[PDB]
């Protein structure tokens, strides 16, 4: 009483119910470096202009 | 300081839109108006300088130089309108524009509170001067003279730019008032030694110092008359002004680091003066006299005493006026006889009596006749150098001989004796030349009455 599978039946993606837990760290990765602090706040105008030699603005 | 820059820059539409016959009249009139306007810089206070904005200021040292520059421009306009009478109109306007640009650059160089702005326009003064010398000079050697002048100045003054940027990065500012209140002593190291050399050598070349003066007896000779006025009456004093400004930051290394250079002037003002005893050229004689006087100024600045500083200010103003007048007289003789050699035209007092009187008065003011401000400056430098050391008075006193020994010599061979027989184109003196001589001389004798306005910022 065995039925031969048709075309594309064996190539299906199926689901599996298993008791073993999901590995939370399969790559054995360590702690990522902390990113740089972002930029925040409103843009105030430059204090006393360019401040390049004698230029006032 | 905007009340003098804007009319100076509006002089260019004035000289570019005028008619082909009234450029000289309009330019002379409005430059004389600006010279009259220049007297509002005398509002000086006994403690504080006159500060206009963040960009410009004027203490009591820059004020006589500014008044001298804006008084000198109409004099150049009146002098340089005879050898350019046959010139094309566009080239005439270009010459007047070069003079106007040179005055604008000078009068905003003398007032810059920030040092790199002072350097920028101190080198912007090179271009119109060099263009005038190499364009409207007469003979072949104007090109070599221009090359010598430009390359001496730039090769001396690029390390000044490097040192000034180093000062801006180290101290944090280049404003002269901030540097007056934030100045730190310079210790003893080789880095500070080359710092002093880089700050000093540009002004050493532009003073000129003896041994670096080889560009003066070329550029003062091949140039035209107005070029001679700016070369002898402002730019040397501009180097002296820069020296006075920048010697503030170089303490106390100067107390030994000025030791060679003083000798290089103390002997130098002897040798060049002796050159004037054996010069076959009138313009070269005036140039070497300028070398000697400015070497005396160098010694006065380097010993850094108050009396020497006021003597240096009075000496710079008086020498500028006297050298400009002497160049005018020599140019008049060159226009009349068409040669620059001194021995060709003799006995001119028999033919030109009033110009002989102007020659006598100019020579008397050249050899520091009291109570002229030439003698005041020379005397004050003498007192300060006697305080510095004793034997220096010998190096002063011998100079006090040799100066007269050429000045009256310059008075004799050009004015006294039997006249040259074959020279018969000695025209009578024009009103323009006499007016130029009087406008050169009468301010000097009037300044002898009230000299306290040219005695520096620590009077």
């Amino acid at each position: 009483g065995w039925v031969r599978p048709d075309l594309g039946e064996l190539s299906k993606v199926t689901k599996v119910k298993t008791d073993r837990p999901l590995p939370e760290n399969p790559y054995h990765s360590r702690a990522r470096p902390e990113p740089n602090p972002e930029v925040e706040g409103d843009l105030k105008p430059a204090r006393h202009g360019s401040r390049l030699f004698f230029w006032t603005m | 300081m905007l009340k003098y820059i804007i009319p100076t820059m509006m002089l260019m539409p004035l000289t570019w839109l005028s008619k082909n016959s009234m450029i000289w009249i309009n330019t002379t009139l409005h430059s004389l108006l600006i010279s009259l306007t220049s007297l509002l810089l005398l509002n000086q206070f006994g403690d504080n300088s006159l500060n206009f904005s963040l960009t410009f200021f004027s203490d009591s040292l820059s004020t006589p130089l500014l008044i001298l520059t804006m008084w000198l421009l109409p004099l150049m306009l009146m002098a340089s309108q005879h050898h350019l009478s046959k010139e094309n109109l566009a080239r005439k306007k270009l010459f007047i524009s070069m003079l106007i640009l040179l005055q604008l650059f000078l009068i905003m160089t003398f007032t810059a509170t920030e040092l790199i702005f002072f350097y920028i326009m101190f080198e912007a003064t090179l271009v119109p001067t060099l263009i005038i010398i190499t364009r409207w000079g007469n003979q072949t050697e104007r090109l070599n003279a221009g090359l010598y002048f430009l390359f001496y100045t730039l090769a001396g003054s690029l390390p000044l730019l490097v040192a000034l940027i180093y000062i801006q990065n180290t101290m944090g500012s280049l404003n002269f008032l901030i540097l007056q209140y934030w100045v730190q002593p310079m210790p003893n190291s080789w880095s500070n030694t080359f710092m002093w050399l880089a700050c000093m050598m540009a002004f050493m070349v532009k003073m000129p110092l003896y041994g670096l003066h080889l560009w003066l007896p070329k550029a003062h000779v091949e140039a035209p008359i107005a070029g001679s006025m700016v070369l002898a009456a402002i730019l040397l004093k501009l180097g002296g002004y820069g020296m006075m400004r920048i010697t503030l930051l170089l303490n106390p290394i100067t107390d030994f680091m000025a030791y060679p250079f003083i000798m290089l002037s103390l002997w130098g003002m002897i040798m060049t003066s002796s050159i004037c005893l054996r010069q076959t050229d009138l313009k070269s004689l005036i140039a070497y006299s300028s070398v000697s006087h400015m070497a005396l100024v160098i010694v006065a600045i380097l010993i850094q005493t108050p009396w020497s500083y006021m003597g240096a200010t009075a000496l710079m103003i008086a020498h500028g006026l006297t050298s400009s007048m002497l160049f005018c007289l020599a140019n008049s003789n060159y226009e009349r006889v068409h040669s620059r050699t001194m021995i060709l035209a003799r006995g001119l007092q028999t033919l030109l009596p009033l110009m002989a009187a102007w020659w006598l008065l100019a020579s008397l003011t050249n050899l520091a006749l009291p109570p002229s401000i030439n003698l005041i400056g020379e005397l004050f430098v003498v007192m300060s150098t006697f305080s510095w050391s004793n034997i220096t008075i010998i190096l002063m006193g011998l100079n006090m001989v040799i100066t007269a020994l050429y000045s009256l010599y310059m008075l004799i061979t050009t004015q006294r004796g039997k006249h040259t027989h074959h020279i018969n184109n000695i025209l009578p003196s024009f009103t323009r030349e006499n007016a130029l001589m009087s406008l050169h001389m009468l301010p000097l004798l009037l300044l002898s009455l009230n000299p306290k306005i040219i005695l520096g910022p620590l009077y």
